[PDB]
């Protein structure tokens, strides 16, 4: 099941730009 | 960009997503942040250390301690405010020693002659 | 201590589902506090779940 700490996701902690510095914003 | 003690982070405003975690470890309390159009991020430490980072990577490329005016206490060696000029080539900082300091980039430098701090992401800190 | 006291108050009166809802809120609010995870874990292990 996925009822435990449903609002907490690993991706929320990972900085999106580390995989690609040139990411467009 | 936003900062708390030893922690500088970048955020995308269109969706509020964490973009990058800077190499701000051990820099202490950060009183001010500034970003110029060349992607230089400046962080002024309350300990009086000027930290310069590459905004996209979060890499700390330069550390430079300020010098307090004669007669100041050690605690007065503290950066309190900053702003880049309109061209981004001059950094203005106000400090606890009551002085204003103007910083500028070295024009004699080149990628090979002034490499700056090495790109060596510390795996020990789990901020990646 | 406030979270722990509240969870214990809930468990002492056998309100296990209120305690569960509260422990889930605690780990959802402060997921980096190991004490809250260990509290939830030890509660469910005591119930052989």
């Amino acid at each position: 099941t996925d009822q435990i700490a449903k609002n907490v996701k690993l991706d929320d902690f990972i900085p999106k730009r580390q995989s690609n510095f040139e990411l467009s914003v | 960009a936003s900062a708390c003690t030893d922690d500088i982070r970048s955020w995308g405003l269109a969706e509020g997503s964490l973009l990058t975690n800077f190499e701000s470890e051990k820099t202490g309390i950060i009183n001010t942040l500034s970003i110029n159009q060349d992607d230089v991020l400046f962080a002024g430490g309350d300990n009086g250390v000027l930290s310069f980072y590459d905004y996209k990577s979060g890499h700390k490329y330069q550390s430079l301690a300020t010098r307090e005016m004669v007669g100041s206490l050690e605690g007065e060696r503290s950066v309190l405010c900053s702003t880049f000029d309109k061209t981004g080539l001059r950094l203005i900082t106000g400090e606890a020693d009551k002085s204003i300091k103007i910083w500028k980039q070295d024009e004699t430098a080149t990628k090979e002659s002034e490499p700056g701090l090495a790109w060596n992401p510390n795996l020990s800190a789990k901020r990646f | 201590p406030l979270w722990i006291r509240y969870i214990d108050a809930e468990l002492k009166v056998k309100c296990i589902n209120h305690a569960r809802n509260l422990m889930n809120r605690a780990i959802s609010t402060l997921p980096r506090v190991d004490k809250l995870w260990y509290k939830y874990l030890i509660v469910e292990e005591s119930l052989n779940n």
